[PDB]
């Protein structure tokens, strides 16, 4: 159970949560902060949940 | 000579079993030992494929819908090319591919194809060897907005040129205007069916052609010898080969990459309930119990 | 209290070694842009994608991008890039965009929802608008349904208006697929033609050889660096591994979709990405009343 | 704020928040003279933004 909880916690890092990508380094390096902020915030909300 | 015969035979479509076939790398990413799951178009396990026999004029029109699988158990590479498109009568734009010892010409022109297209090779002519001779595949190439040549793509594997047979394995995919091709060739000793193993098909080329494709022809390259009279369709009626046809559709495979990054085994989530259990549980071994 | 993480000591950029310049000069300043009913697919590739002459330049009425910032275009390496160049009307300027339904946005040219890439537009009064009559440019109206994005249609048959069958060159309740244009210098905004080119990328899936003039810094290993491989940023400690990348495999991911393996675009060796030796710091502390 | 362009990146920029706003109107009646309004200019680049 502990290992499964940790594994799904890791695997949740590969989800978009509505963003354009599941990695921050492709959002920051492809969008100016004014409109990258919304995608970063989508990922923030998903990963925080 | 672009002329044909009225008919050869009403092709009896014998079927066979695609045991573990249609598995190809769905992505351009190396992965270590992991159990990944992709929603890509594959060939479902244990599916009946239209086993076409080369000796009896197996070059019909075949609906190319959502991709089509293809194999060839043969030596000396009887069947060479393919003829795609949605109209095939030069009225509308259409694809064309060939394969020979010069280079694999790939074109998208308003071609007027021949009713019996193939590659005739008149051999034993002045050198006691073989030399490609015929090009009766089409007549006109008036309008065109694409072309490509790479090299003569006849991947004759090792084995002193056909100790075993050369099994081409080909996937052609056409979605959102991008023609995708995957390929692999392996040697086996079975003469009629297909062997028991898992083959993974690497990509080779993409085409920015965007042409509506609904058929294909599978140029068989009809030739036996340079002393066979015919009407440019029959006469060269000699094929010691066979080529298989298999459709593709959404199949949420679950791919098992090993430590070497190769797709050792795969699982199809619609073949049977047990495979769907292996999918939902996301593993290959399912312990005793009851799973939703 | 906080977290210990090692900091990057160097910055690294590793792009392919290329010196070509991209056809943007030819593509944008072409003689006669084709008709909107049949646009052009020019596969720009293997060149230094300099977008400085695109954003620092002028006369581009609308240069707005979807998914890619214009100032990051100089730092992104694209697998492929395509230039869709055509001529539209003033009321169709908005229609060349994802969504934003209109007439031509539903009749002859559509963009997908993602559309990683953008468009460039400018007026066409000085080069197209002649009082003689610019009927040489047309567009389709309806093909019994909507079309599909990035697909052409150059079948100049006679399509019926509906509910009645006809043939030949004219029939009642049976129209003509195309509609002409009338660009003249007497036109104005909303009527004057506009020359629109559409760029579409394909980012961060496959190995790429199309990107800007960023100077490839030397390669360092076993040290924390701020590497940049084809635009894939990130901190790591580069080592050497033995991951058998297949020729089409550029990257390598883990379960969390973070690259833990990369291949140099200059010397095709298999690296091993690994983040710095971070951690957390605990602070053992007797009561501040007793000691500090 | 945002809305990148030429002058939005060369001689005048607004912050991302920009609490406050702008007012604009035409200047044909007071500026546009056939003599040539070269009295107004703008910078282009200073090696950076």
């Amino acid at each position: 159970q502990n290992a499964q909880a940790l594994n799904t916690l890791v695997k949740q890092l590969s989800s978009n949560f509505g963003a354009i990508s599941s990695v921050l380094n492709d959002i920051l390096s492809r969008l100016d902060p004014p409109e990258a902020e919304v995608q970063i915030d989508r990922l923030i909300t998903g990963r925080l949940q | 000579q672009c002329v044909n015969f009225t008919t050869r035979t009403q092709l009896p479509p014998a079927y066979t079993n695609s045991f573990t076939r249609g598995v190809y790398y769905p992505d351009k990413v190396f992965r270590s030992s992991v159990l990944h799951s992709t929603q890509d178009l594959f060939l479902p396990f244990f599916s009946n494929v239209t086993w076409f026999h080369a000796k009896r004029f197996a070059n019909p029109v075949l609906p190319f819908n959502d991709g089509v699988y293809f194999a060839s158990t043969e030596k000396s590479n009887i069947i060479r090319g393919w003829i795609f498109g949605t109209t095939l009568d030069s009225k509308t734009q259409s694809l064309l591919i060939v394969n020979n010892a010069t280079n694999v010409v790939i074109k998208v022109c308003e071609f007027q194809f021949c009713n019996d297209p193939f590659l005739g090779v008149y051999y034993h002519k002045n050198n006691k060897s073989w030399m490609e001779s015929e090009f009766r595949v089409y007549s006109s190439a008036n309008n065109c907005t694409f072309e490509y040549v790479s090299q003569p793509f006849l991947m004759d594997l090792e084995g002193k040129q056909g100790n075993f047979k050369n099994l081409r394995e080909f996937v052609f995919k056409n979605i959102d205007g991008y023609f995708k091709i995957y390929s692999k060739h392996t040697p086996i000793n079975l003469v009629r069916g297909l062997p028991q193993g898992f083959s993974a098909l690497e990509p080779l080329v993409d085409l920015p052609i965007g042409i509506n494709i609904t058929r294909f022809q599978t140029l068989l390259a009809l030739h036996r010898s340079y002393l066979t009279p015919g009407d440019s369709s029959s006469g060269w009626t000699a094929g010691a080969a066979a080529y298989y046809v298999g459709y593709l559709q959404p199949r949420t495979f679950l791919l098992k990459y090993n430590e070497n990054g190769t797709i050792t085994d795969a699982v199809d989530c619609a073949l049977d309930p047990l495979s769907e259990t292996k999918c939902t549980l996301k593993s290959f071994t399912v312990e005793k119990g009851i799973y939703q | 209290t906080s977290n210990f993480r090692v900091q990057p000591t160097e910055s690294i950029v590793r792009f392919p070694n290329i010196t070509n310049l991209c056809p943007f000069g030819e593509v944008f300043n072409a003689t006669r842009f084709a008709s909107v009913y049949a646009w052009n697919r020019k596969r720009i590739s293997n060149c230094v994608a300099d977008y400085s002459v695109l954003y620092n330049s002028a006369s581009f009425s609308t240069f707005k991008c979807y998914g890619v910032s214009p100032t990051k275009l100089n730092d992104l390496c694209f697998t492929n890039v395509y230039a869709d160049s055509f001529v539209i009307r003033g009321d169709e300027v908005r229609q060349i965009a994802p969504g934003q339904t209109g007439n031509i946005a539903d009749y002859n040219y559509k963009l997908p929802d993602d559309f990683t890439g953008c468009v460039i537009a400018w007026n066409s009064n000085n080069l197209d608008s002649k009082v003689g009559g610019n009927y040489n440019y047309l567009y389709r109206l309806f093909r019994k349904s909507n079309l599909k994005p990035f697909e052409r249609d150059i079948s100049t048959e006679i399509y019926q208006a509906g509910s009645t069958p006809c043939n030949g060159v004219k029939g009642f309740n049976c129209y003509f697929p195309l509609q002409s244009y009338g660009f003249q210098p007497t036109y104005g905004v909303g009527y004057q033609p506009y020359r629109v080119v559409v760029l579409s990328f394909e980012l961060l899936h496959a190995p790429a050889t199309v990107c800007g003039p960023k100077k490839s810094t030397n390669l360092v290993k076993n040290k924390c660096v701020n590497f940049n491989f084809n635009g894939l940023t990130g901190t790591g400690v580069l080592t050497e591994s033995n991951k058998k990348f297949l020729p089409f495999q550029q990257f390598g991911r883990d379960i969390a979709d973070t690259t833990d393996a990369v291949r140099d675009p200059q010397t095709l060796e298999i690296l091993d990405i690994t983040p710095c030796s971070f951690g957390g710091v605990s602070v053992i502390t007797p009561g501040t009343n007793t000691s500090n």
